[PDB]
């Protein structure tokens, strides 16, 4: 089966973070935490439920009973926003969870910027419609667009989001034909985030 | 010279004890125990009579956690397990 | 100073063959079990394969059974990773770790990583569109179709450095897009020249796309 985390779990600085692991008879076995910043390599945080490695601060500390393992993070700064592993040698395939994102507050509204097709690609008889997704925080994103006021699916590229120091920024695209760019009064590009909707249209007309 | 014998007391005294794949689990062997063994107390010693032999007055059962390590699977497992050490309080010769 | 450094990682084939190596140094390699464990990009960490501290006990996850192979040479303080029938699912970063003790599963020290791109993808040039929008204006550049990564986006050769935002790549077909984009004061475009400077080293490509209303 799997070890279950939350995909994110945003604190306060100054407040104390929990990032659980969940799996089949889990305190019966030695959980494991890593930290991992974008671009490096994991560090390990907590090994056997509770023991902190020599260079790690105190503000870390785990427990592990019947089927939970939990991360404490008291006094969360900014320097322990990161991706956080628990791992653990068990009957199951899984030796890590899927990973918690940990982001330190204020939340930041998504701010979007739409391109219409360029001349030189409605020549080559292809349309492609650029949503760039820009100051978000934490980095989870939902991204729909709309034909019109229809909902689209084909032809929807969406980008993982990447951390631009303390903001995400992801982006989709939307590849139509240009007779299919042309029929149409408008498109959308809507981005759900932290349940909040933005919005930005384009118009073939002008 | 040669020194005088002393007799081995029947006493209670500090002994290793070697934790066994059998006693606790007895699906297999081939798992391994972390740590190997562990101190106890037990009664050991001599009895001046001839008839008589060292033996337990009072056990004391005592819990420790140690793990299984099961090699014989797809990835190794590092499980915790719990093995109830029996330590000897008092000792005294006994009549048989 | 103890260090972990994993090489032979690049590009190659669906079905084709990889050897990654660990060349371990500051601590003695011999006494210690090591893992490989792998990294999709934007996902999480997968175990790969374990070995004992000599060699004799050698497990792997299901998803590369059969098909990768780990050995280790004490001598030489090197762990290996023979990688053969490879998939586009194999794509990751590859990174060699040390179990501090044979009783336990944690992981003391990490190498950087090495980085295995599976795909039948030929070297293929971006298509660079010059994107116009429909007190600041924010023009774009569409960088299209392009094998493999990286692509570089300049503006202006460099002279344009604040307000720009090479957003991430996106994995088409067998392709990769993405898309930069640049903020520029109202009165600087269109009255002077805003350009894109694309190059896709992979295929030593360099195209530059002007930006004009349209």
């Amino acid at each position: 089966y799997e070890l279950t985390q939350p995909p994110s779990v945003s604190v306060a600085p100054g407040q104390t973070a929990r990032i659980s692991c969940s799996g089949d008879s889990l305190g019966s076995y030695f959980v494991h935490w890593y930290q991992q910043k974008p671009g490096q390599a994991p560090v390990l945080v907590i090994y056997d439920d509770s023991n902190r490695p020599s260079g790690i601060p105190e503000r870390f500390s785990g427990s592990n009973s019947g089927n939970t393992a939990t991360l404490t993070i008291s006094g969360t700064q900014a320097e322990d926003e990161a991706d956080y592993y628990c791992s653990a040698f068990t009957h199951n395939s899984d030796v890590f969870g899927g990973g918690t994102k940990l982001t330190v507050l204020p939340k930041s509204t998504p701010t979007l910027t739409v391109f219409p097709p360029s001349s030189e690609e409605l020549k080559e008889n292809k349309a492609t419609l650029v949503c760039l997704i820009s100051n978000f925080s934490p980095s989870g994103v939902t991204v729909a667009w709309k034909a019109n006021g229809t909902p689209i699916t084909q032809g929807v590229d969406t980008s993982n989001p990447t951390k631009e120091g303390n903001k995400f920024m992801a982006s989709s695209f939307l590849h139509l034909t240009s007779d299919q760019w042309r029929s149409h009064n408008s498109f959308t590009c809507q981005v759900t985030h932290e349940g909040d909707t933005v919005e930005k249209s384009l118009s073939p007309a002008e | 010279i040669a020194e005088p014998a002393m007799i081995a007391e029947c006493k209670t005294r500090t002994e290793v004890f070697e934790i066994s794949r059998r006693l606790i689990d007895r699906t297999n062997a081939n798992f391994l125990v972390w740590p190997p063994c562990v101190e106890v107390q037990r009664c050991s010693g001599c009895c001046n009579n001839r008839n008589v032999q060292c033996r337990p007055t009072q056990v004391q059962l005592r819990p420790v956690q140690v793990r299984k390590i099961e090699i014989v699977r797809k990835k190794p497992i590092f499980k915790k397990a719990t093995v109830t050490l029996e330590d000897h309080l008092a000792c005294k010769c006994e009549t048989v | 100073e103890v260090q972990l450094v994993e090489s032979g990682g690049g590009l190659v084939q669906p079905g084709g063959s990889l050897r990654l190596s660990c060349a371990a140094s500051g601590f003695t390699f011999s006494s210690y079990a090591m893992s490989w464990v792998r990294q999709a990009p934007g996902k999480g960490l997968e175990w790969v394969s374990y070995i004992s501290d000599d060699g004799s006990l050698k497990y792997y996850a299901d998803s590369v059974k059969g098909r990768f192979t780990i050995s280790r040479d004490n001598s030489k303080n090197t762990l290996y990773l023979q990688m053969n029938s490879l998939r586009a699912e194999d794509t990751a970063v590859y990174y060699c770790a040390r179990h501090p003790y044979w009783y336990g599963g944690q992981l003391d020290l990490w190498g950087q990583g090495t980085l295995v791109t599976v795909s039948s993808a030929k070297t293929t040039p971006p298509s660079v569109y010059p994107l116009a929008p429909g007190s600041m204006v924010t023009l774009g550049c569409l960088v299209k179709g392009y094998f493999p990564e990286p692509v570089t986006v300049t503006w202006n050769s460099g002279s344009l450095s604040s307000g720009v935002h090479t957003f991430p790549a996106v994995l088409q077909s067998d392709l990769y897009t993405l898309s930069s984009s640049v903020t520029v004061p109202s009165s600087t475009w269109p009255s002077e020249t805003v350009t894109c400077n694309v190059a896709h080293p992979a295929s030593s490509t360099k195209v530059d796309k002007k930006i004009v209303p349209r």
